[PDB]
């Protein structure tokens, strides 16, 4: 019938971006005036009403995301038509493209952002305006959407659905390995190193699991087979040469 | 000599020598020369280089041209690592020997354990005479005299050049005796059994018997002489 | 009829779209693993000018840089022998650095540019890409290719530090710019003591720091572009797992 | 005739002058890579009588000289069940390290014999070979052979370096003929402090010094024996890879 | 013809040994007098010299031995007769001998000689005489040599032409992976550690790839694989025995 | 008769015997092993009561706990389906500590009872294996059952070390009974600056050094249980090697 859509896709882009960009905004405007003392009660007006409004948020999304796409499934995908398999995959490399935007978003523009704002502040507390945002707000909501993406293979596609990608997984799970660093900073940010040296060791195990990023490469690759395999033998010499 | 490479500012913040003579320019082999002087240790130190808390007087020279059979600093004998305090002056002496004839340029050096070298003023000491007839000579505590040039160096070939001999000697009856091909061959054809299997391991067996029995004669033997040794000071 | 395709036209679109949304999918995410990994270990000396002195910074950066664009390299030549995946993964470094210093640094904390400016590497990832595709060996592309991405680092950075490195003369005692800049424009966690710059030291014999230290960025690096061109090799897994 | 040889003859004197030649490929860069890693290792031990202590030098020297050792007992024995390859790679060690004494540090440089000696490893060396001939099992001599390739070193090394402990007296001080030696014939970059040697401890409890250092390089041994003889089975792999 | 030739080996080590034997009387007598001071105009008259003339020299002939291997090679590798196969073998091992003995001079003998002039001279640059001698002839000349073991057995054998040796790989890059902590020493000699102490970390990376030149035996195992497999049944059992 | 045994009971009676044999068998030297790696990795901070600190015992202690129980939970779930591996592993260290504790440290040297008790880690155990089994995934267990296993350490000790944590005063100056009890039963090599505790830093932020420290050491334990959970699967290779 159409398998691009894309209509999802435009429709999480725009969501998230300008999600996003109301977030930057917001803390352009209460980074000061109520965002710098941690202990004013304006601080928890503005920015601690926040952070005690994600993790139940985002927690609930998730696993509302999970169970809906679980109970969504179809029980018969070994009898997929090579055109809906089609779409499914173009769906899933939506829901890809949607997570890497996420994954920017959260591992490169906030994770750096809290290298200025380290600058600004003498770390009154854990939980900065940039930690805020950053550890208990895009990095959640990256995984979920991961989440998101991998269970809608999980339930769509037959290839991920026979079993567990193994470059799925580490693409779902490594990079939800990023927020678990907070303790790893913040004890490391208390006890061994003593400054806001980002270089340091207490830092590096961010990068291990920043590496599994990279985990991307595999799902993209199963993605590649499986279109590979759906063209028949007409599709891949004669039109794709 | 190549103190011109290192960074000035670290070479005029760290050490500043003066009154630094040599007492002979030109000296014979087995002829005593003595290179001394005072050094200030700038209150200044740098960030980069070490606490001379840890260094050591050295006599900067292109190899042993020159024997040091002595040296002072701050009225005490250094044979060690020795302690500079910031902001301190010490004077320090060093009793040369000369070794090899020809014409080499002498400095005198400190060295700092996290710094490295600091290198002082240097002299063209032209030494006269042939290296064969240098000889130190020391004397032992029991009152033996022996001469640093030649004294332990029959022992150690003596003890050094026969295992060297009886290595090859056992590379090469197993080389000969079984061949590399063709024990490879051998081993590879499921056979790597009649490539080694006694009468073999009994010839391995009586080699390991008279190397142990060498080695505990050989450490009673190097026991009877030399019956009272010390370690490393 | 092409299955699973209704025409050739729409086999076609599809196929573009899949491509377009393809490139972007890797872009961002290995733009994202890329800036964690090198904000998180190369410092902090991107962040800085004055921590981009002539020893460490062009040690630390080019051999912790390499990793992302090796490991793009085995994913992009292995799979589709397409020759840009050390471009890729620095052109997306450089854009997110790029992006985060003007709206962050600068547009939050109105740090200037001068002083907040990412180090370039386009030039030394050209190298990379190229040395791979005029090759097709990554044996090759290790050894040529990477000691020619830490000979080309600082080289291809000085055009925008040289500006900084002009002397001033403050209260009698001599300053770099960078160090000026630095010095004005006060940053609270970061002291002098902890730049982690070349403070000098009795062994440095010098004219040579510069090409000392770029010998020993680059010709490390193929030890950490072989590491890391295997590492994208195992990350481009198909295997599934029965279990978990 | 007997392919790919005209006669017997001619096949006997062919596998004669490869079997030479197949020793002294091996025997030299096998003398190479251990020398290599022997002395930017083992230091600096071997190369210093001055050095050579009853706490770091029976320690250091026996658990790296144990590497290549291991790596061709493994090629030797499971390829060729030929009993020298300890001995083998020992005594590559010992005579390249012999002849670069004598030409260079003494021929070139003037130092004494007496002063840069190095350790002699030829017997721990046999008792290794002959463990692993009388065992059969790389296991077995993993264990008790190179216990005794770290019990066997100082004894062995003692008829060598006993009368450069013999004490002296220097201007009211004690000093070994070792150190009196190490402080005559002077060395530019060779300090004092820098000797890391055995320079007392209040846990040292006196007159076992060196029986606790050969014990516990024996053991180490072991773990290092292991791992490099899976290394040198890994090096004698004949993996073709398709593209490099 | 005649399997064993000898000529090309012999002719080899004797080149090679003489040449190396006049560099080590150049620098007994050019060590001292002129040898000491990098900084007067006689070290460049007989020392910067040979740097000058080392490299592009040595790059020239690893180039061109290659490249003379490579169009020198047969195109139909395949067909190559046992008695010839035999014949190429035995000048890879020609090869292979000359190359254990140039890693024997570069590797053991100049580079522990770089040792005993650590304690000569107070290290004026990094260019010293052992430098040049060790770091610019000696390993050049092996890896070069390498090159030219490695092209040889692919260009003249069957067996390392259908693809990569990973053993003879190793053999020839680890080994030519000895010069690279020239580099990596003198940033260690200027930055890490402070005296001449061989032990440093920064002499470890001279170490890792000193191991590869264990690779030896997975290159001298296969070419014993080759000559088992060419002599005949006769030849393996009832002469060989 | 059901071969190779007799008859149904005799079948039966032998199955239950093998069953408690092997139960005992596994219990024992994973006690052994357990208990070997806790008390020369996680302390000697078991040991002392003035050595559980707010930050490096709760830090030290349930990373290196989860262990051998990842291990053991590796073991027992996959191939039994059993899931008390980790209580097991707990069990077995809880119980061979309480042992020694009581029989050497206070039967022994009498230490009292209140200076040497060990930390309590049913609790986290329990939570580890629940985990493990309303999931049926390592992976999830290693994540959020991990995670419990650190954050449930500190509050599930704190029956037990509570009541030392009462201030004294002794000579004008603050003690806990902690402290006064490792200060008033003399211990010869334990002297007060190896206690490594918290100490203070300047970044310390009020009241939250508790909830920091068990969110470090419960969250990173995945990274251990993931490598111990592979490592006991490792060591339940039945795996046969034809040589040794
Ligand atoms: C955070 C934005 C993510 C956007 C990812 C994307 O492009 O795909 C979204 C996907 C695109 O639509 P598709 O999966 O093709 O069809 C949606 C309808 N179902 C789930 C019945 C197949 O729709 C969904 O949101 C999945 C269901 C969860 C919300 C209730
Ligand atoms: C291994 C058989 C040959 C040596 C037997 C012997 O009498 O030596 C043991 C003795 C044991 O040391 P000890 O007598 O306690 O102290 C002597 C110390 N030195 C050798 C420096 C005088 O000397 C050693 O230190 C050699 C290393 C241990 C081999 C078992
Ligand atoms: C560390 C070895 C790297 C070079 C690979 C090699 O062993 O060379 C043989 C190889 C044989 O592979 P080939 O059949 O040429 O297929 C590879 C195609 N290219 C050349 C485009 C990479 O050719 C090359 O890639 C380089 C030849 C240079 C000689 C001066
Ligand atoms: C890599 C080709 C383009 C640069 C060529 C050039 O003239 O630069 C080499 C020069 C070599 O350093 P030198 O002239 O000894 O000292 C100049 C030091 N700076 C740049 C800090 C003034 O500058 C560098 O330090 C760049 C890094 C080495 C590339 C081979
Ligand atoms: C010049 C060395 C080439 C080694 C090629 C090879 O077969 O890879 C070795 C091994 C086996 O590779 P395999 O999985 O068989 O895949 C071979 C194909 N490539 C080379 C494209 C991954 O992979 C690794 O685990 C990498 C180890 C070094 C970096 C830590
Ligand atoms: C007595 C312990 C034997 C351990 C070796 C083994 O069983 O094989 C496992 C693995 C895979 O070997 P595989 O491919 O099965 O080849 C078998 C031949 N050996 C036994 C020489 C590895 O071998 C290794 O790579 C060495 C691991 C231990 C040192 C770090
Ligand atoms: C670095 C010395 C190696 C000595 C070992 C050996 O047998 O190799 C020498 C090789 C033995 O001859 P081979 O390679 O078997 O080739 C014989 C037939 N031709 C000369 C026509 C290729 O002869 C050459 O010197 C060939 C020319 C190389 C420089 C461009
Ligand atoms: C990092 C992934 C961990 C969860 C495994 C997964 O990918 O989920 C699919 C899997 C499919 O395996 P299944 O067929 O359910 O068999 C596993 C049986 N249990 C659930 C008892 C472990 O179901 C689960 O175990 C969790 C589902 C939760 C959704 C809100
Ligand atoms: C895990 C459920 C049982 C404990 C609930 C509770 O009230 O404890 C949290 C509280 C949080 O610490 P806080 O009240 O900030 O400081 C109390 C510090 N102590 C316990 C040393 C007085 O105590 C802890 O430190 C236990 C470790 C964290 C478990 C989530
Ligand atoms: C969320 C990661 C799941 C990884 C599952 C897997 O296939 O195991 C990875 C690797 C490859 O699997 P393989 O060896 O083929 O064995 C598959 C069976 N299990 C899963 C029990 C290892 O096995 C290991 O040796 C563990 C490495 C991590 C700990 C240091
Ligand atoms: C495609 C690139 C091929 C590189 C071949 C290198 C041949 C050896 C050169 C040795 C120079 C010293
Ligand atoms: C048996 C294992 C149950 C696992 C439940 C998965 C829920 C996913 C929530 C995602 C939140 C980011
Ligand atoms: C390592 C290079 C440092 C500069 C030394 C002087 C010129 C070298 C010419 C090759
Ligand atoms: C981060 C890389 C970890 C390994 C990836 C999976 C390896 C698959 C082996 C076939
Ligand atoms: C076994 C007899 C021990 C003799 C006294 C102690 C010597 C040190 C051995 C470790
Ligand atoms: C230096 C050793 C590296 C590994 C050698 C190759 C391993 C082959 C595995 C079959
Ligand atoms: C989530 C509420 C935080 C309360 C104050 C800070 C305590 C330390 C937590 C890391
Ligand atoms: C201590 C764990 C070492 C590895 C166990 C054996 C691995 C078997 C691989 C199949
Ligand atoms: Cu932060
Ligand atoms: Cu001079
Ligand atoms: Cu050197």
């Amino acid at each position: 019938e159409s398998v691009v859509d894309l209509r999802g896709m435009w429709i999480g882009l725009v969501l998230l971006n300008v999600f996003y960009l109301i977030v930057r905004i917001y803390e352009q405007v209460f980074g000061w005036r109520a965002g710098l003392d941690s202990f004013a009660p304006e601080f928890q007006t503005y920015w601690m009403s926040i952070l005690w409004t994600e993790i139940p948020l985002e927690l609930v999304s998730g696993l509302g995301l999970a169970g809906y796409l679980w109970k969504t499934r179809d029980r018969n995908v070994d009898a997929v038509t090579p055109r809906e398999e089609m779409r499914r995959l173009v769906v899933l490399v939506q829901w890809l493209v949607v997570y890497g935007i996420a994954i920017y978003w959260g591992a490169s523009f906030f994770t750096e952002q809290d290298g200025t704002w380290h600058m600004t502040v003498i770390r009154d507390t854990d939980f900065t305006p940039s930690h805020i945002i950053e550890f208990y707000m895009s990095y959640p909501i990256y995984s979920v959407i991961a989440v998101g993406a991998f269970f809608y293979a999980k339930t769509r596609i037959p290839y991920f659905a026979h079993g567990y990608s193994l470059a799925f997984l580490i693409v779902a799970i490594g990079p939800f390995m990023i927020i678990p660093n907070v303790g790893l900073n913040e004890w490391g940010h208390t006890f061994w190193f003593m400054e806001e040296l980002f270089v340091a060791p207490l830092h590096w195990g961010f990068v291990f699991f920043g590496w599994m990023a990279l985990g991307v490469f595999g799902v993209v690759l199963q993605i590649l087979m499986r279109i590979h395999a759906l063209v028949g033998k007409e599709g891949v010499k004669l039109l794709t040469e | 000599h190549g103190e011109k490479s290192q960074q000035a500012f670290l070479r005029m913040r760290t050490l500043n020598w003066y009154d630094v003579q040599w007492s002979k320019t030109t000296v014979n082999v087995n002829e005593e020369m003595v290179l001394s002087g005072k050094v200030h240790v700038f209150s200044a130190w740098p960030q980069a280089v070490a606490n001379p808390r840890v260094s050591f007087l050295n006599a900067g020279e292109p190899g042993p041209v020159l024997v040091r059979t002595a040296q002072f600093i701050g009225e005490q004998f250094a044979p060690r690592s020795v302690s500079l305090e910031i902001g301190k002056d010490y004077a320090f002496s060093i009793n040369l020997r000369g070794r090899r004839a020809g014409r080499w340029h002498v400095h005198a050096q400190i060295n700092v354990e996290g710094g490295g070298p600091i290198i002082g003023p240097g002299q063209w000491i032209e030494i006269k005479g042939d290296m064969k007839d240098f000889t130190d000579p020391v004397t032992l505590l029991d009152g033996s005299t022996v001469d640093l040039e030649h004294y332990g160096i029959s022992r150690v070939y003596a003890w050094h050049l026969p295992w060297m001999a009886v290595g090859a000697a056992w590379i090469f009856f197993w080389f000969v005796r079984k061949g590399i091909i063709t024990s490879y061959i051998r081993v590879a054809e499921g056979k790597a059994d009649d490539v080694i299997g006694d009468d073999d391991r009994r010839i391995g067996a009586i080699v390991l018997a008279l190397t142990i029995l060498a080695t505990i004669v050989g450490y009673a033997v190097t026991n009877s002489t030399f019956p009272r040794t010390i370690p490393l000071q | 009829a092409v299955g699973p395709f209704n025409s050739v036209a729409e086999a076609a679109g599809c196929v573009q779209t899949v491509d377009w949304m393809l490139l972007v999918l890797l872009f961002f995410a290995v733009l994202g693993g890329y800036h964690v990994h090198f904000m998180l270990t190369a410092g902090d000396w991107d962040f800085w000018v004055d921590w981009k002195d002539r020893r460490m910074w062009p040690t630390v950066v080019p051999i912790l840089g390499v990793t992302f664009c090796a490991a793009s390299q085995a994913f992009w030549w292995v799979n589709f022998r397409l020759p840009f995946g050390a471009v890729f993964a620095a052109l997306g470094l450089l854009i997110g650095e790029w992006i985060n210093r003007y709206v962050n640094f600068w547009g939050w904390t109105y740090f200037p540019i001068s002083l907040v400016f990412p180090s370039a590497l386009i030039v030394p990832a050209i190298w990379l890409d190229v040395i791979l595709l005029l090759s097709g060996s990554y044996v090759i592309t290790a050894v040529v290719g990477s000691l020619g991405w830490g000979l080309l680092f600082y080289p291809n950075n000085w055009p925008a530090i040289a500006a900084f490195h002009q002397a001033t003369e403050q209260h009698g005692q001599l300053m770099t710019l960078a160090d000026l800049i630095g010095f004005h424009f006060v940053r609270t966690s970061m002291p002098e003591y902890i730049r982690m710059v070349e403070r000098g030291t009795l062994r440095t014999f010098g004219k040579d720091v510069v090409p000392v230290a770029a010998f020993f960025s680059g010709f490390v690096s193929m030890m950490v572009y072989f590491l890391w061109w295997f590492m994208g090799r195992w990350y481009s897994t198909t295997k599934v797992i029965d279990t978990i």
